[PDB]
């Protein structure tokens, strides 16, 4: 996402930058979202939705 | 070193109106109990009066039934004063039915073992076309004082019955109270006094029943008055919610299909803190869930941001 | 520029509360100030409040 | 573009759409208070650039 | 039916002979009825030796 950076990057662009590439990065994302998805964590961001 | 009063002749003179007398009264307690009883007689007395009403073919207070000469707004305002008395029950739904060119009185209701229509001539409305016919579900509760219509929607949570027209609640059977203490000398005593409490009921409290439950409150109030324990409250409630509050809302909020709505009643799951922790394993073995039946539940949990089947080693805390 | 219009008519039933201007026919204005219990009203020896 | 009176309103729960019929107009006879929707309406505003 | 009995009551006494007691929350009208009825008994019919 464009989060405190200019432009946002193709998921492949992100893989080469870590040397462990590809499908690897595509799972870290989903688990990170999954992590921020349920509570302790979910509570705060949830309230921004109307 | 004191005396104590009691109630001699209670003298009815109408169903509505009676002078109850209290003989053994000391110098000045007359006006003391006299005023302080009027205060608790005019307000705090228990009373039942019609709360909601559904009528056959009418949608709101502001319409017109065919072949009747009142308007729904007037019939409601006629019911507010319908004087009933009921016993063991707390809310009873009476039914009204009558046709034909003819004044529908209070007597034209149907009786329940507890319903006593203390005035059956009371006009409710007039029909006016041979085969014009009304039917209504009048609902009477019983409370304390004056609960006006408006405040009776904040509990909402599906009061949807468009038909139900709410009427302002006048839960009380005192109309007007008046004491006068005339002096009364029991043969030997320096000077004691009487207390004639003249009162004006709606017909549905027998004077003695009242004046007793009046004095009762005064006690429970004065109960805390006797000693004064400087009392206060614990306070400082809890500021630590673990989970996301979303897991404390009922499964209605999930806005799901009917075959799936009763099915979480069945397998014992009200709050979504339990739907959250029941895997797909748990679901074919539950009454009436299938290929088409369970695809529905994985989609309304996605939109709100939850998933099916996970844990939380602490559900639900803690009071 | 306008395709279709929906007019909804509401029937609000307003009681009476502190703030309302009231007056008799003799130029005596007045704004209801407190709404008192029947218990506290001036009554006569017949008991009927005012 | 054109505005539609459709009952499909972004980011609202069924709690709202109870007093609203399939078409998007409040039912006659519904006792409503502040905030309840009388007529669902939506205006075309595309590509928000969030 | 059932009633309201107060909570939080602070007697702040100035000197041993004088004292000022506050006591909330009474039902509507119950401050005056208890107040006046207790004033009469405190003043008029209270055993003493003078």
């Amino acid at each position: 996402f464009g989060i405190d950076m200019n432009t946002d990057y193709t998921l492949e662009e992100v893989g080469k930058q870590f040397d462990v590439t590809r499908e690897r990065i595509r799972q870290i994302e989903a688990k990170a979202l999954r992590k921020l998805r349920h509570p302790s964590r979910s509570e705060v961001l949830r309230s921004f939705l109307d | 070193e004191f005396l104590k009063p009691r109630l001699v002749d209670i003298e009815q003179v109408s169903s509505t109106h009676a002078k109850v007398t209290l003989e053994p009264l000391e110098r000045g307690f007359g006006h003391t109990l006299g005023n302080a009883l009027r205060r608790i007689l005019l307000s705090s007395m228990p009373g039942c009066a019609v709360t909601e009403v559904e009528i056959d073919g009418v949608l709101h207070e502001y319409s017109t039934k065919e072949g009747v000469q009142e308007d729904i707004l007037e019939i409601l305002l006629n019911l507010k004063g319908l004087a009933v008395r009921v016993q063991g029950k707390d809310e009873v739904i009476l039914t009204l039915n009558k046709s034909g060119i003819g004044p529908v009185t209070a007597a034209d209701i149907t009786h329940d073992g507890d319903v006593e229509i203390v005035k059956p001539q009371h006009v409710i409305c007039h029909l006016t076309d041979e085969n014009a016919s009304i039917s209504m579900r009048i609902k009477v509760q019983r409370g304390r004082g004056y609960v006006p219509a408006s405040t009776r929607i904040h509990s909402e949570e599906d009061e949807r019955p468009i038909g139900r027209l709410l009427v302002d609640a006048c839960y009380s059977p005192v109309e007007r109270i008046a004491y006068n203490v005339e002096a009364a000398r029991v043969e030997q005593r320096t000077d004691l006094d009487k207390l004639v409490i003249e009162m004006e009921t709606n017909g549905t409290i027998d004077p003695e029943e009242a004046i007793r439950r009046a004095a009762t409150i005064l006690a429970e109030q004065l109960e805390a008055f006797v000693d004064l324990r400087d009392v206060r409250q614990p306070e400082v409630k809890e500021e630590k919610p673990e989970f996301d509050p979303i897991l404390l809302r009922p499964v209605d909020d999930l806005e799901l299909t009917v075959r799936s709505a009763n099915c979480l009643k069945a397998e014992a799951i009200h709050y979504i803190g339990d739907l959250v922790q029941r895997t797909e394993v748990e679901l074919l073995k539950t009454p009436n869930l299938g290929k088409k039946s369970l695809t529905e539940i994985k989609d309304v949990l996605a939109s709100r941001g939850l998933s099916l089947g996970m844990r939380l080693e602490n559900w639900p805390p803690a009071s | 520029g306008v395709l279709k219009i929906v007019k909804v008519y509401l029937a609000v039933k307003r009681r009476i509360q502190p703030g309302d201007k009231m007056a008799g026919r003799h130029g005596n204005k007045g704004v209801i100030s407190k709404i008192n219990p029947i218990e506290d009203m001036p009554y006569d020896e017949n008991g009927t409040p005012v | 573009g054109p505005e539609e009176i459709t009952a499909d309103i972004p980011n609202v729960g069924e709690a709202a759409l109870s007093k609203l019929d399939e078409s998007g107009i409040v039912y006659i006879g519904a006792e409503v208070t502040g905030g309840d929707i009388l007529v669902g309406k939506v205006t075309p505003k595309g590509e928000t650039q969030l | 039916t059932e009633f309201l009995k107060p909570r939080l009551v602070d007697i702040e006494q100035v000197s041993s002979t004088h004292a000022k007691v506050t006591l909330e929350p009474l039902e509507r009208g119950f401050g005056h009825t208890l107040g006046n009825a207790l004033r009469r008994i405190l003043l008029s019919s209270m055993p003493g030796c003078a």
